[PDB]
């Protein structure tokens, strides 16, 4: 069976007609919508204490130099990237945080802090090319990009690729489709 | 999911970004192929891994092996696959052309596994007796995803250095950046051939051997059998002309087992230089070959 966040999403979608802006933006959105439904819940976690050793690789003590849309513009202006990417990194997030109960409803699955999006953005972007392109910028590159160690680099695209390769993460069109149906979904109870 | 979940045994084969090992479930006492990548802080993450990764959930089906748990310990990934006794390298090497209706049913199921990908929009790109796996009741399943890749997705960038040199199409080693499914269905020809005979079918040592070795099987690229050819970087118009060779000639040396037309039919539906002339995985499951499996 599909991945649950799928459910409704046709079989024959088409790849969406969208922008490198309007992918930046989604992504951002979906973010920002994420932080705030984790306000209001509290949620069951992670099935593993594994899952939540990886996942407090995200949490960065001191604020970012940039804010979450610059620092976006930031890898923008030096990557170059397709909207591909960030479709899928924005699913990457989706399936993350998001799953659907036994009536199709939407349901939260782990709280998001803002403390943890400015790593998560770099994994979700890095994991994201990696799954997409044959061909992939350094790793030495990247790093500078983002402004991390490449060890850090590292630890952080198995963090996000442990915590979520218990979902159903083949890239395919409905998934491109998704981050924007589900950005859809969340705007409209918010 | 815990480390101490498996016992490694011995060591079963090597790649660039992995090493496989034998497994033990400690729990169940059932064996597993332990594939464990190495994971350097500073050079990040093999691709390879990650799309594995990526299908493990979803690309279930009887010809493709299944991955069962990541497990990440220091400097290192364990991917845990189902075990499988052989490879169908080793099982060759174990002999070297297989009896035909070992050869038939060993092709049936490489199709069945590629035709599930192929409905998945997922290519494998590195078809290869060494990638298909199988175990004692002659179950044949793909195996190593590393390179593989959907297809019908907006891309920047491409690698026409896919597929293991000889079992990559013509039109790739010509510089084609625009294949689909017909990349594998070149591989499942050179994979039948080498089956049949033994031997590589193309055994190139370079991109230009390669080239010159197809075509002096299956003759030079005919334009008008192949207008697109042009549009190619690395193709060559003023090359001589070059007729396609008898296959089954070619062939039949190499086997005491009578090559019949609806084989050597079935192998030329595979191993057309035009990549759109190829059958499709459905088309071939469908040839009059497979007849008796109905």
């Amino acid at each position: 069976s599909e991945n649950p966040l799928l459910h409704g999403i046709p079989v024959d979608v088409e790849v969406p007609h969208i922008s490198v802006d309007e992918a930046l933006a989604n992504f951002k959105e979906t973010i920002e919508l994420l932080l705030k439904l984790s306000g209001n819940r509290k949620c069951t976690g992670f099935n593993t204490r594994v899952e939540k050793k990886e996942y407090s690789n995200f949490y960065m003590k001191s604020k970012p130099t940039l804010s979450s849309a610059d620092f976006l513009k930031r890898i923008q202006d030096k990557c170059e990237y397709q909207p591909t990417v960030y479709l899928v990194a924005t699913f990457l997030i989706d399936t993350l945080f998001l799953t659907r109960d036994g009536n199709n409803i939407l349901q939260l699955k782990l709280n998001l802090q803002e403390k943890e999006v400015h790593r998560m953005i770099i994994a979700a972007v890095r994991l994201s090319t990696k799954l997409l392109e044959d061909f992939v910028h350094s790793h030495e590159y990247f790093s500078k990009v983002c402004g991390i160690s490449k060890r850090l680099l590292t630890k952080l695209e198995v963090s996000l690729l442990i915590c979520v390769c218990n979902t159903k993460l083949m890239v395919s069109n409905r998934k491109l489709a998704a981050s924007k149906l589900l950005l859809n979904e969340l705007r409209s109870f918010c | 999911s815990s480390s101490s979940q498996f016992k490694q045994l011995e060591k079963l084969g090597n790649g660039t970004y992995a090493t496989v090992y034998k497994g033990l479930n400690k729990t169940t006492g059932v064996y597993v192929a332990l594939k464990e990548v190495k994971l350097d802080s500073e050079e990040g993450t093999p691709s390879t891994a990650i799309r594995e990764i990526s299908l493990m959930k979803e690309l279930k089906h009887e010809n493709i092996v299944r991955l069962y748990d990541v497990i990440h310990t220091e400097n290192k990934l364990t991917l845990v696959f189902e075990f499988m006794d052989n490879d169908l390298k080793k099982y060759m090497d174990s002999r070297r052309g297989l009896e035909l209706n070992l050869v038939k049913y060993f092709q049936w199921q490489l199709l069945q596994g590629l035709a599930f990908c192929h409905e998945n929009k997922i290519l494998h790109r590195d078809l290869k007796p060494q990638n298909l796996l199988i175990n004692k009741r002659g179950q044949l399943k793909l195996g190593d995803f590393g390179l593989a890749r959907a297809f019908g997705i907006p891309v920047n960038t491409f690698s026409s250095e896919v597929v293991t040199l000889w079992y990559r199409a013509p039109d790739v080693l010509m510089g084609s950046r625009t294949y689909s499914t017909s990349i594998d269905i070149w591989s499942c020809g050179c994979i039948l051939a080498e089956m049949i005979t033994g031997k590589p079918l193309f055994p190139g040592t370079n991109d230009e051997e390669q080239l010159k070795l197809i075509f002096d099987i299956m003759g030079t690229p005919n334009e008008s059998l192949w207008p697109s050819v042009t549009k190619l970087p690395k193709y060559n118009p003023n090359i001589q002309q070059r007729p396609p060779r008898d296959l089954r000639q070619v062939l039949q040396p190499h086997t005491k087992e009578p090559l019949d037309g609806n084989l050597m039919d079935f192998l030329h539906g595979l191993l057309q230089l035009n990549p759109d002339m190829r059958l499709s995985a459905k088309q071939a499951l469908h040839h009059p070959w497979f007849a008796e499996y109905y």
